RNA sequence: UUGGCACCUCGAUGUCGGCUCAUCGCAUCCUGGGGCUGUAGUCGGUCCCAAGGGUUGGGCUGUUCGCCCAUUAAAGCGGUACGCGAGCUGGGUUCAGAACGUCGUGAGACAGUUCGGUCCCUAUCCGUCGUGGGCGUAGGAAAUUUGAGAGGAGCUGUCCUUAGUACGAGAGGACCGGGAUGGACAUACCUCUGGUGUACCAGUUGUCGUGCCAACGGCAUAGCUGGGUAGCUAUGUGUGGACGGGAUAAGUGCUGAAAGCAUCUAAGCAUGAAGCCCCCCUCAAGAUGAGAUUUCCCAACUUCGGUUAUAAGAUCCCUCAAAGAUGAUGAGGUUAAUAGGUUCGAGGUGGAAGCAUGGUGACAUGUGGAGCUGACGAAUACUAAUCGAUCGAAGACUUAAU
């Protein structure tokens, strides 16, 4: 449950570290995010010489979340922490390493390339 | 907030038409004759249901 | 089951208090809602003492007061005592029902149902 | 289309054929029989009496509604049927299909049939604007002294009045309420109960109503 | 017991193949992937940490550290989507619900073996 | 809007902004339907119909505005005492303090600034939201009902396919049609995920008790801590706005004269919107126009107008909950499972006490998934729903037909 000024740790080597949700998409009003939705965030702590900087305004798939999901068979899988990518336009990320597992949700979103770096897909 | 006007007689016996108090659910003892409560022990005799309390 | 009007701790405390005395005197003058509640309380007490084992004993330590009473003949014998004989040994072929309350009417101060909870 | 009275037993889950799980209600639909047939000749409208639940027989001193008293005995004794705790009219059934005396079993209904569900909602009792209509508190600190008031209930001068509708505090639930869309999951004729996807409205115990959904 | 309709029209959703287990156990719990039409078992690992419910409905909880993130995976007791459970290790416990856990890592998580 | 006037109010008509709650207009921001286009397509421009629904979170500032960030289908403009302070706030502003700049000889002053600075009221009437009683509805009753009216609802994204097709040099890229899946909103509900869960279980500190040990109790926020049943719950689980019909708006036409032609119009016939009337959901016969169907009760006495207690039935009183402020509703009242108890379970907790064994000991192990357990399931008259009492028909007249 990802909501505007939540923060998450970033799961991949772009650089950022830590972004702060800007906006929810999705549709006016929307008020909560969870895996495999796409957020708007503000980078506010990034290792020095990545490619992503501090301050920068990007977008995120989220992939783990504390609320975690429910699954039509009535199962749930729930994360420590609140982790997302950050994506390029073409739902791509932009850097090259995803850490730490990653729901199956992503792959019905189409978030592919991410899936196959990702170190497990729960 | 306050009466903007006072109440006539009228007004307020009308108001008053329910407030009043029933007569209370008494039937005849069955032992000593007196009236009591239905459902409590009668207080003249002592009886309930047939015995003494 | 009811408040009584009583906090947790003054609601369990009176109906300690309720369930000894009605131990004690095998017949108590108290108000309607408190009689229905204390006659639970006192029955399971009963069923303790039918019970009648040492963990049944103490578990009816719990609830029970610390009251002595005279007995007839100037011997004396705690509340639990009497529960864990007399009372134990009079209700051995009775399951359940060891308590009756019987309406007796308003009191004068408050209007209050008095009624009258006995054992048997 | 179709139609049958239960009782809401309470909800559980069935796994289906995917493992997908499937919430249902429990429906207990025993003892429906068509009491009375309405036409336009006599009534002018067509429907079958469905009674629902057989209740004990009259008898002299009742004090209850579990026996039936006489002009329920004869209403009943009409159709040849013992006295009934439910009647309800079902207008969306063809009545020549339909005979006085007979049978309505849970059969009726078949796994995949699409259902409209009608109840009574539970009750709650006197609630506020914020329980009942889901309306926003006011700030909680801050100075506030709104909490959970319903606000503002008109303008000024103009117009100098509450409009009817206006939400208030008050009685809430105890609705008759129909959950349309619904499905029959499973019938199990030898317990005579509806397995229905999804939950309905009411009280465990409480009545419900099951119809063939009327949109399709 | 529940009510005696419930469980009768849910007694036939109830697996018998299931070994017992308590919380604290390590299992493998051996899942069906139904991706499209290809199936394939993969296998969770972890400490039971909960069991709740009762009848068709009852569901335990199994935790797991994955790349350093803890993971929990609840399941319905009786889903057919479980080809079966392994019970690896016997763990012993204090209580019902090891929410605990959550809060320890390393050498501070571990459960002792019986 | 800025003003003009000074007609109501100075024995008081609270003043900005915000919050809560809306309601109306249409000069329409989106969505729906059209005409024209310097409309190839995709986009646009402009005008016409259209008010059903919808019309976002943040930064700054008291702010309204406004700018900015990020969204959205869209981020409409106005009225309602610049809606709403006996509904809330009180940051601005015009009380008393103090200070700067400025003016003033001064006291002081300034639509200059700065820091600080008391927001009362138990609702009488109408009004509104709920909930009872009376009488009426030409006998007295129990159920099932029609629906005159009324209220609710009414929103929309994206993707796939048609189709990389029509169109286009290319870039790009459709209408119409067919599917899938979301956002927001509404509603029901607790199987699941969680919350709470003050008469459930367990651990633990201090201290005071039950003579001591052991085991327990009181108080310390429920002492604290870890869990947690029912119920109530959302962030959880289901469902909805679907599919359609009739009449229309702007329009589009057909046939067609006045006016030999022409012409959508005069007569006549079609078609045409998220809009209108329905369809869907709810209330509803005090609908005094008081409706309908099924069933139940049906005698004596009479000043022979009428009366009567009784009937069917319903209550008083009592045990209660799925109901509830109280009434009311519903489950029951011995020919009885209504509640309590008792017995057996579910779920919860997690291994009681006692004893035995192993340790110097703190403890550990066995007996033993043990002991305990509110609300949930079942059974059982052991306790209490006793004995009683009250209310409640005899069916008006006229005409027509039979
Ligand atoms: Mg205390
Ligand atoms: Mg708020
Ligand atoms: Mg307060
Ligand atoms: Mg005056
Ligand atoms: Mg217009
Ligand atoms: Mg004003
Ligand atoms: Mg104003
Ligand atoms: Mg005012
Ligand atoms: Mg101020
Ligand atoms: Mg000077
Ligand atoms: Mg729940
Ligand atoms: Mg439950
Ligand atoms: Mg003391
Ligand atoms: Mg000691
Ligand atoms: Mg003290
Ligand atoms: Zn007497």
């Amino acid at each position: 449950m990802i909501q505007q000024e939540t923060r998450l740790k970033v799961a991949d080597n772009s650089g950022a570290r830590e972004v702060l949700t800007i906006k929810v998409l999705g549709g006016s009003g929307r008020k909560t995010a969870n895996i495999g939705d796409v957020i708007v965030c503000t980078v506010k702590n990034a290792t020095p010489g990545g490619v992503v900087k501090k301050g920068d305004v990007v977008k995120a798939v989220i992939v783990r979340t504390k609320s975690g999901v429910r699954r039509n068979d009535g199962s749930y899988i729930k994360f420590d922490e609140n982790a997302c990518v950050i994506i390029r336009d073409d739902k791509g990320p932009r850097g090259t390493r995803i850490f730490g597992p990653v729901a199956r949700e992503l792959r019905e979103g189409n978030f592919m390339k991410i899936v196959s770096l990702a170190p497990e897909v729960l | 907030a306050v009466p903007k006007r006072r109440t006539s007689k009228t007004r307020k016996n009308k108001r008053r038409t329910h407030f009043k108090i029933s007569v209370p659910g008494m039937t005849e003892c069955p032992n000593c004759g007196e009236y009591k409560l239905s459902h409590r022990v009668c207080k003249n005799c002592g009886s309930y249901n047939g015995e003494e309390v | 089951y009811r408040k009584l009007g009583r906090t947790s701790d003054q609601r369990k405390a009176m109906l300690r208090d309720l369930a000894t005395s009605l131990i004690i005197s095998e017949r108590i003058e108290t108000t309607e809602a408190r009689a229905k509640e204390v006659r639970s309380v006192v029955e399971k007490l009963i069923t303790l003492g039918k019970k009648g084992d040492l963990a049944s004993r103490r578990n009816a330590a719990k609830t029970l007061r610390n009251v002595e009473i005279l007995n007839e003949d100037e011997t004396t014998q705690t509340a639990l005592q009497k529960l864990f004989g007399e009372i134990a040994e009079r209700y051995t072929e009775r399951q359940g029902g060891y308590t009756r309350i019987l309406k007796q009417g308003p009191r004068r101060g408050d209007g209050a149902e008095s009624v009258i909870i006995e054992l048997v | 289309t179709k139609g049958i009275l239960g009782r809401k037993i309470g909800m559980t889950q069935v796994f289906g054929e995917n493992g997908e799980l499937i919430p249902v209600t429990v429906v207990e639909a025993k003892e429906n029989v068509v009491l009375q047939k309405k036409t336009v000749e006599v009534d002018g409208y067509n429907a079958i009496q469905v009674g629902f639940e057989d209740k004990k027989a009259y008898k002299k001193d009742a004090k209850s509604n579990k026996y039936a008293n006489k002009p329920a005995e004869g209403h009943a004794k009409k159709a040849d049927a013992a006295p009934k705790r439910f009647i309800r009219e079902f207008r969306n059934v063809d009545v020549d299909a339909y005979e006085v005396g007979q049978e309505v079993s849970v059969d009726t209904f078949v796994a995949g049939d699409v259902i409209d569900v009608t109840g009574v909602s539970k009750g709650k009792g006197f609630q506020g604007a914020i329980k009942r209509h889901g309306q926003s508190r006011g700030p909680m600190s801050h100075g506030s002294h709104f909490h959970r008031a319903p606000g503002s209930v008109g303008m000024a001068s103009d117009a100098s009045r509450v409009f009817k509708g206006q939400k208030m505090p008050g009685r809430m639930g105890g609705n008759t309420v129909t959950v349309q869309n619904l499905e029959v999951v499973q019938v199990d004729t030898e317990n005579k109960v509806i397995l229905v996807k999804g939950n309905v409205p009411g009280p465990k115990k409480g009545l419900v109503e099951i119809r063939t959904s009327i949109k399709k | 017991t529940n009510h005696k309709l419930i469980e009768a029209v849910t007694k036939s959703q109830l697996r018998t193949d299931l070994p017992s287990f308590r919380p604290g156990d390590t299992l493998r719990v051996h899942v069906r992937i139904i991706e499209g039409t290809r199936e394939r078992i993969q296998v969770f690992e972890g400490v039971v940490i909960k069991r709740r419910g009762g009848g068709v409905s009852e569901t335990f909880t199994v935790r797991k550290i994955s790349s350093g993130v803890g993971v929990e995976r609840t399941f319905p007791l009786h889903t057919p989507k479980i080809e079966k459970i392994e019970v690896k290790r016997r763990g012993k416990v204090r209580r019902a619900k090891l929410y605990y856990l959550r809060s320890l890592r390393g050498k501070a998580a571990r459960i002792q073996e019986i």
